[PDB]
């Protein structure tokens, strides 16, 4: 909304986009924890920031690979993969959300 | 990548082949109903 | 855009979205087909349909079934089921992205 | 579940565990650069 906003600042923003993230991807089972408030924290700032879809896209593989990796390493179960999925397509969702209603119709 | 370990908690959650994919369906839907 | 559009006609266009939706993931791998047509038609009319994400997103998962279904019982590989993944989150991002584009800023 | 049947084209592609998600970028992260 300011004036054109430094490059690093932006580059903050993602930093804290990519562990807010991250964040949102461990709260995703919390036992008591408000994923809403790291969905919210992320809905927020991408909105405001103007963070296109595609970091949120692409930060998402990035991190789903370190996952999936750790899975096969760990020999862990990777049913648990769904969960980004499920974390990427319902973060894209909200934000998608508050767009939609951002756009005021005629009426 | 930035400064620990990421997990996600791993093998905790049971889901389908297909996962429960959405299922949420965020309540968005409630446009057609009233 | 204009007067209240009837119910049926809203179902209408659902009906096609349900179709259109699935003529995506077909074409997803066409050979020659242009998907983006495909793409067009369904973020064409769940932008101007006023379409929330949520069918964009339960319509999926219930299409999903049918493809994990039949591979179960037609012992079929199921790793092409990420090609409704990929659909799913291209589709949402794609429609995602002309409301972020479909909404003026100060300047 | 409307008329006819409905596969994908089921096996045709080889994917990794974590599948060719998104990665397409769809090219909107291009705000940051010029």
């Amino acid at each position: 909304a300011m004036a054109r906003m430094s490059p690093a600042d932006k580059r903050k923003l993602l930093d804290e986009l990519r562990s807010i993230y991250r964040t949102i991807v461990l709260e995703y089972f919390n036992t008591d924890a408000k994923v809403n408030e790291r969905i919210d924290e992320f809905v927020s700032k991408a909105f405001f920031a103007d963070i296109s879809v595609s970091q949120v896209l692409e930060i998402h593989v990035e991190l789903m690979d370190t996952f999936s990796k750790q899975l096969k390493l760990e020999g862990r179960s990777e049913d648990i993969l769904l969960d980004y999925r499920l974390t990427l397509i319902d973060v894209i969702a909200h934000l998608c959300e508050m767009y939609r209603r951002s756009i005021p119709r005629e009426v | 990548a930035m400064a620990g370990i990421i997990s996600g908690t791993p093998t905790r959650i049971s889901v389908d082949e297909k996962t429960e994919l959405a299922r949420i369906a965020k309540g968005m839907q409630d446009l057609e109903s009233e």
